[PDB]
């Protein structure tokens, strides 16, 4: 089933692994020669997880739990049992994921449209890169990755961060936290100035964008422009990532300390480090 | 290299656009700014007018002074040196009153008496702020959905620092003015009420602003994909759909079985933001009032 | 073992499922019913029902939009299919481009310009705009405009542009035969010493569809030149070398 405007897209063509063999749709879905690989990765690597879900002896999904391979292990391959199946798991999303990014891409080139989404999308692949491989390598074992289950994740963030105090501390995720919460605010501002606006008072005809520009003129003093609000929500948002990307693939890497400690620079600087009174004297 | 659409190419310049009139009161409209060619790369380059008002000037004032009363406790905190003022910024603190004196407005001014002032004007300024955001869309004709998401962020921060102290007993439950010492709060709250990962609130806070990021990528970037067919001008899309709103619901059609429209994305978008001050208000505020230990509680409830 | 945290978490996932119900069927007000690939209406339609009708009122006198309401491409559609079960291509039967379909494609937007908050065209030629200038960047009128057949096909004559985006949003390009073409400012590369359009051969640009009006340009024709120009990604790549 199509929507009604849907048919006159649906042409051959924009493939980029296959020619035609592989150009069609499942109900909505289309298929590619990455639909393919997504389909393959994805089922093997769920049929493993269920395979570590026996060995584990639970079908509980909240306690289901993949862990690494002990740190002992280095960057060596382990036992199935012993951190294997997290290892082909994770080679399995990985090749899901960018599978998932190359069938965008060929959904861009057959409706003629940018490539920006799988862009984007990329920026959350390369994080999750950054957890369970390029951490784990430069820092010489697969098992400071984090373990695929629901609550044992984020036993894993709490360990990671609690290692290096309060890792609020660390400036690059201070710079990550300013972009989510910026990005989630640009996000309510910007769906609720389109809404204002399509949707007007009762007794009104449906605004214009001029009334938008005008209304947050009148409030901030500036109107950012309705192409300037769709770059900077993915600006905001990608940046959030790189700046997430950023403060972990430094941290156990060439910052080992307290986090804070960082910070004790500026307070220690000769010129005021024994003046005294204050909070630091 | 195809072009991108993510800085401008060409910037163009033209008479200062004055704005819509509609019921705008005139009298409290400044004039037009200036013309930024450096904001021009990115989205508009012209500043201003502003619109003040009463409730305007009254959240400014009352705003400015807010932030001058932690600043006068901060150079009172230096010995009123300069240099241990720049090294020390963001060590400084304006704690609220010792558990000791309740919800009682009688602390000393210098052990939390000025905590309490500062907390009175920042409260004006935010609730006046929202009384604007309500007027400036009324003013225009327009729907009220800015006031409305302002008021789920106000929502979090009526939660920290004034319902749930209230309910606990004392001030000294709030959040403290100071940069390292509010993530210093932060972290100690966590600690105190038994993880705030096994908070579900705190969770589903998480999901919506993780989420938050997901979409604005998603929509932002869909957007760009389509300004080659005009796509940015979303009202007149909403109005009378283009290629531009169908090809980016297909995108999303093809990729994952289902789309939005150009209206209907946003409201997934202020759903989206809205629900991550909504439930984080919601998980604070049960923290220690019903739930002293989310990690124990959530043992006992799965 | 069921407190007031315990209520509220299980109100909220409730709620939480009503509104995803009501966000899904809002951006149903566009496209559907469904349909068969023949066109009439789809046997299954998914779980979630139709959204009732809402109205826009349209400003400057044009009319009432009621979403979801009888949908027709109002438009002939150049496409066969190419299999008897559903899920397979639709193959052109003529000139894809010239036609508008695939990559194409326009939709039948109205054929009257968009208006600002005033009434009055939102996008005009520099040279109708009063005060309206090239303030940073390269200044692209009088460069020659090159093809990806690396061919120049005209030269720039104006710049098209939102007034109340303050945007550059098309380039008016002068043709062989002095007629001029609109191009959409996000298929362009402004150069030093030429405009390059990836998207289009030389030889396709006097079939990019032309305008009716010298100083205006509707949301019909609007869609008509973005949607063949972003066409000749796909249908001019043999000439893409
Ligand atoms: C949510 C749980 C915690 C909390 C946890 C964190 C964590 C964790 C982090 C922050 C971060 C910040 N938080 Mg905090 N924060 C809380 C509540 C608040 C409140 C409030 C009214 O309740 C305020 C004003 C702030 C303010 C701030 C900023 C200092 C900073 C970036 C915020 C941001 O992106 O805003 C989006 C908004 C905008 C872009 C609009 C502009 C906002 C302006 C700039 C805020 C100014 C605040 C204050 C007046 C600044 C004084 C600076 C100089 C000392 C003069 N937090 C609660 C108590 N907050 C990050 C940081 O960098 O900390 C150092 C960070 O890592
Ligand atoms: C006690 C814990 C510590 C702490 C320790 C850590 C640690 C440790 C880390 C963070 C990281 C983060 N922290 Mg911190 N953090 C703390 C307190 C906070 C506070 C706060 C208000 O106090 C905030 C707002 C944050 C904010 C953040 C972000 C900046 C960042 C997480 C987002 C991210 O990386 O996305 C990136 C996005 C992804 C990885 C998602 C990738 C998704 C993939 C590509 C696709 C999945 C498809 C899926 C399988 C499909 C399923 C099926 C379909 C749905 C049908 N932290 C405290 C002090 N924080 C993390 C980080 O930066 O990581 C890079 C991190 O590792
Ligand atoms: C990003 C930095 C940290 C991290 C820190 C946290 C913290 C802290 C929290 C979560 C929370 C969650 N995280 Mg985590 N998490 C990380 C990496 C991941 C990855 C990944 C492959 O990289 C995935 C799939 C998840 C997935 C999840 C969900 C179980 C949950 C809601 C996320 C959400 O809505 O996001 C936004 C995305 C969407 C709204 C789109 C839909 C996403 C759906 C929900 C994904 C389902 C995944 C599925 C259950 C597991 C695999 C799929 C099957 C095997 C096919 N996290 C890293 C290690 N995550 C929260 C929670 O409640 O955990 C219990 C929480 O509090
Ligand atoms: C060690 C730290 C603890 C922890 C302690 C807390 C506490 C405590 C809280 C959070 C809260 C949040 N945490 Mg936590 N958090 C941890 C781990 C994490 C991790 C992670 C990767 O592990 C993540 C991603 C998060 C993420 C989050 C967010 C989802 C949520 C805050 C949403 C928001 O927008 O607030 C920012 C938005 C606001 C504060 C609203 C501000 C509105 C006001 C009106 C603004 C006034 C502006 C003022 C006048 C200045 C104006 C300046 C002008 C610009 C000029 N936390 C660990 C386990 N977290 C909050 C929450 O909701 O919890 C349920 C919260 O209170
Ligand atoms: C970079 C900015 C943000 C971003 C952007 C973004 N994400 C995107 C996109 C974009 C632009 C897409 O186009 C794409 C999409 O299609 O969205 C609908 C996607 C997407 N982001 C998703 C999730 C997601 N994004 C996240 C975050 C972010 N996405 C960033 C904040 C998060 C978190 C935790 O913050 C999650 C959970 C999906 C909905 C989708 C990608 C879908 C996909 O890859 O599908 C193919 C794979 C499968 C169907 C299943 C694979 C199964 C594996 C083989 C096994 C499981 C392995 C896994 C590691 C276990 C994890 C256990 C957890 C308990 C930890
Ligand atoms: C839905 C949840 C998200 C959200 C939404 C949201 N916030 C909002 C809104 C919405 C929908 C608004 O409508 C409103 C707004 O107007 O945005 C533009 C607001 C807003 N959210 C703000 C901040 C903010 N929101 C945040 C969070 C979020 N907001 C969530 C992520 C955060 C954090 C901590 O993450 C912050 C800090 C403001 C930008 C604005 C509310 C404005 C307000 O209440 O102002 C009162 C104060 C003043 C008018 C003046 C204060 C003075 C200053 C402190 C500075 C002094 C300046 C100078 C250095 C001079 C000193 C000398 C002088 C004499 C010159
Ligand atoms: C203005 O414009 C805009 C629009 O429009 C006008 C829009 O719309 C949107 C889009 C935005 C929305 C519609 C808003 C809502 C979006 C969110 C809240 C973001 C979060 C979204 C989700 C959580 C949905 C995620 C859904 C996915 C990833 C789809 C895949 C899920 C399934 C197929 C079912 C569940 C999956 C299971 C059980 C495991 C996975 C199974 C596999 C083995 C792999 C599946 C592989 C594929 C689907 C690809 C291949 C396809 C097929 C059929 C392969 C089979 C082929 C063979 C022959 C083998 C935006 C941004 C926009 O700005
Ligand atoms: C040059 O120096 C001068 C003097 C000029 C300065 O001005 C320097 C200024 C500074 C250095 C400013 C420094 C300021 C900060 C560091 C501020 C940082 C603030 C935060 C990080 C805020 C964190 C969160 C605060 C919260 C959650 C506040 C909640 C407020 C309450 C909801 C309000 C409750 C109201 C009360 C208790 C009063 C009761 C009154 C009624 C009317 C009911
Ligand atoms: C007890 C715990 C419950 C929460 C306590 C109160 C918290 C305050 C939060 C308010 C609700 C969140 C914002 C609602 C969603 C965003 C707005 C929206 O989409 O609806 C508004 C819409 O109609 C337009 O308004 P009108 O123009 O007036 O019709
Ligand atoms: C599968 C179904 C499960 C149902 C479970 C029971 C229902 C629980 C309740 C949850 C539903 C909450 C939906 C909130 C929608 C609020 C919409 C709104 O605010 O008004 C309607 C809106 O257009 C008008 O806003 P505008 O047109 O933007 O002015
Ligand atoms: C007197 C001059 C003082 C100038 C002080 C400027 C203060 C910052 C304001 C805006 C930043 C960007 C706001 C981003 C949120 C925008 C919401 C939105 O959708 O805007 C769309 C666009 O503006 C129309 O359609
Ligand atoms: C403009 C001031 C607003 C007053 C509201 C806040 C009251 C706090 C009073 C501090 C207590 C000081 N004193 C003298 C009782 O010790
Ligand atoms: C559109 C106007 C306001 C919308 C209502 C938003 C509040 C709904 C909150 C759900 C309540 C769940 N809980 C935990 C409080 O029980
Ligand atoms: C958890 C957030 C994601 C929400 C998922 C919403 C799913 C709606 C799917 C609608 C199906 C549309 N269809 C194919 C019937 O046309
Ligand atoms: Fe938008």
């Amino acid at each position: 089933a199509l929507l009604s405007f849907e048919r006159k897209y649906r042409v051959p063509g924009g493939t980029l692994v296959g020619g035609n063999l592989f150009d069609f749709w499942v109900g909505p879905f289309y298929v590619g020669f990455f639909g393919v690989a997504t389909f393959f990765f994805a089922a093997l690597g769920i049929i493993l997880i269920a395979w570590s879900a026996v060995l584990q002896g639970t079908w509980n999904p909240q306690l289901i739990s993949v862990y690494p391979p002990a740190l002992e292990y280095g960057l060596g391959g382990a036992p199935l049992a012993k951190g294997g199946l997290w290892q082909i798991i994770t080679i399995c999303a990985t090749g899901a994921f960018v599978s998932w990014a190359l069938r965008e891409v060929e959904i861009c080139r057959k409706l003629g449209i940018g490539y920006h989404i799988p862009f984007a999308f990329a920026f959350a692949i390369l994080a999750y890169l950054t957890l369970v491989l390029f951490r784990p390598v430069m820092m010489g074992a697969w098992g400071y990755a984090f373990p695929y289950g629901i609550w044992t994740h984020l036993d894993w963030v709490s360990n990671t961060g609690y290692t290096y105090g309060n890792f609020h501390y660390n400036p690059a995720h201070m710079i990550a936290i300013t972009f989510f919460f910026t990005n989630a605010l640009a996000l309510a501002l910007h769906g609720a100035l389109v809404l204002s606006a399509a949707n007007p008072e009762k007794g009104k005809e449906m605004r214009t964008p001029d009334h938008e520009d005008t209304f947050f003129r009148d409030l901030v003093g500036y109107s950012i422009g309705t192409l300037g609000i769709h770059r900077l929500g993915l600006l905001l948002s990608l940046s959030a990532v790189f700046f997430s990307a950023l403060c972990m693939i430094i941290t156990g890497t060439i910052w080992f300390d307290q986090w804070v400690d960082w910070w004790q620079w500026w307070v220690k600087l000769p010129w005021w480090a024994n003046i005294p009174g204050g909070i630091n004297g | 290299a195809e072009y991108q659409n993510i800085f401008t190419q060409v910037q163009v310049r033209g008479p200062a656009d004055l704005g819509m009139t509609e019921d705008v009161n005139l009298a409290n409209r400044s004039g037009v700014g200036p013309f930024s060619t450096l904001l021009g790369w990115f989205g508009n380059a012209q500043l201003g007018p502003i619109y003040l008002g009463s409730l305007g000037v009254l959240s400014l004032f009352s705003g400015l002074m807010w932030f001058f009363t932690i600043g006068i406790w901060f150079w009172y905190q230096a010995g009123w040196n300069p240099a241990v003022f720049l090294r020390d910024l963001f060590f400084f603190s304006l704690e609220p009153p010792a558990p000791e004196y309740g919800l009682s407005f009688a602390a000393p001014l210098k052990e939390g008496g000025l905590w309490l002032i500062a907390s009175f004007f920042m409260f004006v300024a935010v609730w006046s702020w929202w009384g604007r955001t309500y007027l400036r869309a009324q003013a225009l004709g327009m729907g009220k959905h800015t006031a409305w998401a302002f008021l789920s962020a106000i929502w979090l921060w009526m939660v920290l620092g004034f319902i749930r102290p209230i309910l606990m007993g004392s001030w000294s439950e709030a959040v403290p003015y100071g940069i390292f010492s509010h993530l210093d709060w932060t972290n100690n709250f966590s600690l105190v009420h038994g993880n705030l990962h096994y908070n579900p609130f705190h969770g589903l806070s998480i999901a919506f602003l993780y989420g938050s990021a997901l979409l604005f990528a998603m929509h932002g970037a869909t957007i760009l994909a389509v300004s080659r067919f005009g796509g940015e001008r979303e009202l007149e899309q909403i109005a009378d759909r283009g290629t531009a709103a169908e090809r980016a619901a297909l995108f999303w059609r093809w990729t994952m079985g289902f789309n939005a429209t150009m209206e209907g994305i946003h409201r997934w978008a202020i759903w989206m933001a809205v629900l991550v001050t909504l439930t984080g208000g919601i998980g604070i505020l049960l923290s220690g009032t019903v739930v002293d230990n989310w990690y124990v509680w959530g043992q006992n409830h799965g | 073992n069921f407190d007031l945290a315990s209520l509220a978490i299980y109100s909220f996932w409730i709620f939480l499922a009503g509104l995803i119900y009501y966000l899904q069927t809002e951006n149903m007000r566009e496209g559907y019913p469904l349909e068969n690939e023949d066109g009439t209406p789809a046997a299954n339609q998914g779980p979630f029902p139709l959204p009732k009708p809402k109205t826009f009122i349209l400003p400057h006198g044009r009319g009432t939009l009621t979403v979801p309401g009888p949908e027709s491409e109002d438009r002939p559609i150049a496409l066969a299919r190419t299999a008897v079960s559903e899920g397979f291509p639709h193959a052109p039967t003529g000139d894809p481009m010239k036609d508008g379909v695939g990559p194409a494609s326009w939709v039948a937007r109205r054929d009257l310009p968009e208006l600002d908050g005033h009434g009055h065209n939102k996008i005009k030629p520099m040279k109708a705009a009063a005060g309206f200038h090239v303030s940073a960047g390269k200044n692209p009128i009088g460069l020659p405009v090159r093809g990806c057949d690396l061919e120049i096909a005209g030269k720039v004559v104006d710049i098209w542009v939102d007034i109340p985006e303050q945007m550059a949003r098309f380039l008016e390009v002068e043709l062989k035969d002095g007629s001029t073409r609109l191009l959409p400012m996000q298929m362009v590369k402004v150069q030093s010493n030429r405009v390059h359009v990836n998207a289009l051969s030389s030889d396709l640009f006097a079939g990019i569809p032309t305008i009716k009006s010298p100083t205006e340009v509707t949301l019909l024709e609007e869609d008509k030149i973005c949607g063949y120009v972003a066409g000749g990604l796909m249908y001019a790549a043999p000439k893409r070398k």
